[PDB]
């Protein structure tokens, strides 16, 4: 049986991303806005049970949980055409509707207050999952609901489901924009602390990189949350295609990520997408070659992760996994890997044998693909610690000024101290040190308390 | 039609006569550093992979007959191969033909040649003597 | 797997007779066996791979 | 045995295309004029599925194919798909080289001259036929009736035509077309079966209802009298057992369905009844030939296979024609295949061998030869 995945969408940004993800998944699987498989969707070859539940013999319901501490977003979701696609028992809306006020501590306290109700909803959704693997949280780390409520939910899921994996898609605040939420770096720090202690994987989504990509590539001067959510939904669809297009290999998320996370501390994942095209350029299915794919993937403009420029750590690639979608020739893949090695197109870990893994994937048959070849890059690069170090620096910058800290001190999680921010800074420092060590042969002792 | 004589001539010009100058410029710019190594230190598979990667990365990728272009590693450096060619039209051809491949660890630049697979009966036109010249 | 499957599929799509199909299937199986290190020439390699797998299982345990 | 390279005979019926070899008593290939293309290109491409299947091959692949009909309501709507269908028929079903065989083609009455030209172009350029001819299907059925003067009623599934023919020449001013045929009657039968409590909604269930119509419907000699009998007696009522064992009951629909031939409003059709269409065609004919047209009424096509149609036609024509007019309705038992039989007959004449348009004549005159060479 498929390993069902529960999708948790947290706060305004997380819930919008979850909604757009569910729309994209429905379109890829040929599910009507009511959750029913369309009559043209006769190819029963997709594994919906990994990501979707069947509401009836005909109706597929996304295994998606939309979670907010403010009712506005949940009500806006319930007003969409896809309201009937999801199982209503998997929808939890905070009765108070007040949100966390962009306060992580408030969100955590709200999650703790709704722990019983939230876990009852989660169990109700879980019974619809034949072989639920775990929960995926989509949230922002800068707000209150997606950061705080997300952290509380992550803690309670880790306590209740200690044998299930917990991956998060954590939207990080834009680091190039001055946040009006002066305590946003504190909220982000507390959320990163909880991700370090209670999450197993944090997918960092930098709103600054999303805005930059929308501006330069989509020509969007002010990227809306909705446009970012649609790009994220495209990325999520590509990441779930191997669940939606079953094959010989990589049929589960844990099998895919196992090669990427050697130690619990090295749980910071980077993303890549290919081909990157402007919406207008859908017309020409470009015959991108594996060599051409690899060349375009190496462009920072095509990487779905904004890692900071660490000047102190000689960041390197430990390993690379490329998930390629579309028509792929194995001999072309082999020649491409050969050329990459000869051209030293990939740097491997210095402490062990490492290479660029290449996965070839089919496109969804229900969704017409404008591109002959698409690709995801997964890479482990030590410079991702610099993103975490940058978040830590922002946290320290807010804490040293005590800016907007009185609002967090109103909530119990931050009422007495900012220890979650200091723990976040320490975790990011350890991550930086391990990432620098992971470029070195002494990575064999990286993460050992004597090395820490 | 079957032996694509004009296409074969265009391919020979592109590769043996360096007609695809942008392709050759790109290939030599990319491969000079690797080819600069001594022949004993050169990994032939690495040179072949770099050749194919430049070919796909150069304007030679736009040649419809580019797939007929092969890499040939001369057993002698470019200078010794050149001496053989210079002797070919001279009575020294037998002496250069019997000249041992230069013991000098030829740089990849000096060892670089193209090969072309001609099938019978098309191999009747692009013969080994013409290909060798 | 991918190369042997593509070769089998191409030959089958190009197969003109049953003997051609038989030969293509035999070639596919031989190619897979060699590429699976199961041929006689890989017998030493196959044994080394088996020892590697045994050491991998020991490491796992 | 002299392997006389047989001319090709292609009977293009409104419902089914029928094809075969000259000198055969029936077309060798008879398949629905349908071309199916795979609905999902992706999954079955690796299994050697063709991009499209035609006729019986389309039906066999109907589960994975989207079917298209290059002939719509008796009119060719996709010339490329019709040529592909003909190519599939020739190379897979007939397994013949059209370059080696003369090809007798059939045409619908009132086929556009440009459509004839496009068909001729396709036949000469795609099939490289050494010779061809294009004949009106109803004309071939008339030749199968051994007549040179008369009106041919050719009724397939998609369209009906009335074609008066005099001394071997069709009377174009008296030719009538009726866009009412087996498809409309099948839809009416499906409707009345749904009203009867048998649910037929899928194209498969639609085909089931069509088969039910073909098996159990009949033409009343008197539609009102048969309806009264079915209302007064279950003798006209019929039960039908579905393949799942469900029994449906069909009553006057056995005769109400073909009653639409006399009362097309019974099917919800605005077309004139067969009697009114016949009367209008007779009035459109010369008075001197009208007697012979009544005397030479030939039934053709699959939609003429309805039981009782002959008696109803006799009654109606007698009530509608002058009492002095000799009316004779010819309902060959093979009138479902009358087109193919007539094509075989026509193509078998020794004097007809000079009537073929040769490949040389096509190359000399181009597609316009259909308007210039085939008269």
């Amino acid at each position: 049986m498929p390993r069902e995945i529960i999708t948790l969408q947290l706060g305004q940004c997380g819930n919008q991303i979850g909604f757009e993800f569910w729309k994209q998944l429905c379109a890829e699987h040929g599910i009507s806005p009511e959750g029913i498989v369309e009559e043209f969707a006769t190819e029963g070859t997709d594994r919906k049970d990994v990501f979707f539940y069947q509401a009836d013999d005909e109706h597929y319901i996304p295994r998606a949980v939309l979670l907010d501490l403010e009712p506005r977003v949940i009500h806006s979701i319930l007003n969409s055409p896809y309201a009937k696609l999801y199982n209503p028992e998997n929808i939890y809306l905070s009765e108070h509707g007040g949100g966390a006020g962009n306060n992580w501590a408030s969100g955590f306290s709200q999650g703790e207050k709704i722990h019983e109700d939230i876990f009852d909803i989660i169990d109700r959704e879980a019974d619809g999952s034949d072989s639920l693997e775990g929960f995926v949280l989509c949230h922002s780390i800068a707000g209150g609901t997606g950061s705080g409520l997300g952290s509380y939910l992550l803690e309670r899921l880790n306590d209740r489901y200690p044998k299930k994996l917990v991956q998060t898609y954590s939207v990080f605040p834009n680091q190039d924009e001055m946040s009006d939420v002066v305590v946003q770096p504190y909220n982000s720090l507390l959320t990163l602390k909880r991700l370090t202690q209670n999450a197993d994987c944090v997918v960092v989504l930098d709103n600054t990189a999303l805005n930059r990509i929308a501006t330069d590539r989509l020509h969007i001067q002010n990227p809306s949350f909705s446009q970012i959510n649609q790009l994220v939904s495209t990325i999520m669809s590509a990441s779930t295609t191997t669940l939606r297009y079953p094959g010989y290999m990589n049929n589960d998320l844990i099998g895919l990520i196992a090669s990427l996370i050697p130690t619990p501390r090295l749980h910071f994942l980077m993303t890549g997408y290919t081909p990157l095209t402007t919406d207008q350029s859908v017309a020409s299915v470009r015959k991108t070659t594996v060599l051409d794919v690899m060349r375009r993937l190496l462009q920072p403009k095509n990487v779905m992760v904004s890692t900071g420029r660490d000047r102190q750590t000689n960041h390197c690639y430990i390993a690379i996994l490329n998930i390629i979608q579309g028509e792929v020739d194995p001999t072309q893949v082999h020649k491409s890997l050969q050329r990459i090695r000869e051209r030293k197109l990939a740097n491997f870990i210095p402490w062990g044998p490492a290479s660029i893994q290449v996965a070839l994937s089919r496109k969804s048959p229900y969704l017409p693909s404008a591109h002959r070849v698409s690709g995801l890059m997964m890479a482990n690069h030590t410079s991702i610690s610099s993103l975490f170090e940058r978040t830590c620096r922002q946290y320290d910058k807010l804490r040293k000024r005590e800016a907007f800290l009185e609002q967090f001190r109103k909530e119990d999680m931050f009422k007495d101290n900012f220890d979650e921010m200091d723990t976040s800074r320490e975790i990011v420092q350890q991550l930086i040190d391990e990432y620098h060590a992971a470029t070195r042969p002494d990575y064999i002792s990286w993460g050992t308390q004597e090395q820490e | 039609e079957e032996k694509e004589l004009v296409a074969h001539l265009r391919s020979i010009k592109r590769y043996f006569l360096m007609d695809q100058g942008d392709f050759f410029v790109h290939f030599m710019d990319l491969a000079e550093e690797e080819l600069r190594k001594p022949v004993e230190d050169i990994t032939p598979p690495r040179l072949e992979a770099l050749l194919e990667l430049a070919l796909r990365m150069s304007t030679a990728n736009t040649d419809p007959f580019k797939d007929d272009l092969k890499i040939d590693l001369m057993p002698h450096d470019l200078i010794t191969q050149l001496l053989r060619v210079l002797a070919i039209e001279t009575k020294q051809e037998k002496a250069m033909a019997h000249a041992d491949p230069t013991e000098l660890a030829l740089s990849g630049l000096e060892a670089f040649s193209f090969d072309y697979i001609v099938k019978w009966p098309l191999s009747l036109i692009i013969n080994r003597k013409a290909l060798t010249r | 797997l991918e190369c042997s499957w593509d070769e089998l599929w191409n030959k089958v799509q190009q197969a003109q007779d049953l003997d051609h199909i038989i030969a293509a299937h035999e070639v596919f199986l031989d190619t897979i066996i060699s590429r699976c290190l199961l041929d006689s020439d890989s017998r030493a390699l196959l044994n080394q791979l088996r020892a590697v797998f045994d050491q991998i299982i020991e490491l796992q345990n | 045995m002299d392997d006389d390279i047989a001319a090709l005979v292609v009977d293009n019926g409104s419902g089914m295309c029928k094809a075969g070899f000259a000198g055969d008593d029936a077309p060798r290939a008879v398949f629905p004029s349908i071309v199916g293309r795979p609905r999902h290109q992706g999954v079955m491409v690796g299994m050697g599925q063709k991009d499209s299947y035609v006729g019986d091959e389309a039906q066999s692949k109907r589960g994975i194919l989207t079917l298209k009909y290059p002939i719509e309501h008796g009119i060719v709507t996709n010339w490329d798909d019709m040529e592909k269908i003909w190519h599939h028929t020739f190379y897979n079903e007939l397994r013949v080289a059209p370059e080696e065989h003369p090809v007798l083609l059939t045409e619908a009455p009132l086929n556009p001259k440009a459509n004839r030209e496009k068909m001729t172009q396709i036949m000469f350029e795609t099939f490289n036929t050494p010779a061809m001819y294009v004949a009106i299907q109803a004309v071939l059925s008339l030749y199968a009736s051994g007549r040179t003067t008369g009106i041919v009623m050719d009724s397939g599934d998609g369209v009906t035509h009335t074609v008066p023919i005099y001394e071997g020449y069709a009377l174009p001013h008296a030719i009538l077309r009726l866009d009412l045929a087996g498809r409309d009657l099948t839809d009416y039968l499906m409707k009345i079966l749904t009203e009867r409590g048998y649910s037929f909604t899928t194209t498969a269930e639609r085909e089931i209802v069509r088969d039910i119509k073909e098996k159990l419907c009949y033409v009343a000699l008197d539609f009102e009298q048969e309806m009264a009998t079915a209302a007064s007696s279950s003798s006209l009522e019929k039960s039908y057992e579905l393949p799942d064992g469900q029994v449906i009951t069909i009553g006057n629909e056995r005769f109400r369905c073909p009653e639409a031939l006399f009362q097309p409003s019974f099917l919800g059709m605005e077309s004139c009844g067969i009697h009114e269409t016949t009367f209008n065609s007779i009035m459109k004919c010369d008075v001197d030939i009208r007697k012979d047209l009544y005397a030479n009424t030939v039934l053709s096509g699959g939609t003429t296979m309805y039981p009782g149609i002959a008696d109803r036609m006799q009654k109606e024509i007698t009530a509608l024609a002058p009492s002095t007019m000799k009316i004779k309705i010819i309902a060959p038992p093979e009138r479902k295949y009358s087109v193919w039989i007539g094509g075989s007959i026509l193509a078998s004449l020794s004097t007809f061998q000079q009537m073929w348009i040769s490949k040389q004549e096509y190359d000399e005159s181009g597609p316009s030869i259909v308007h210039r060479k085939c008269f």
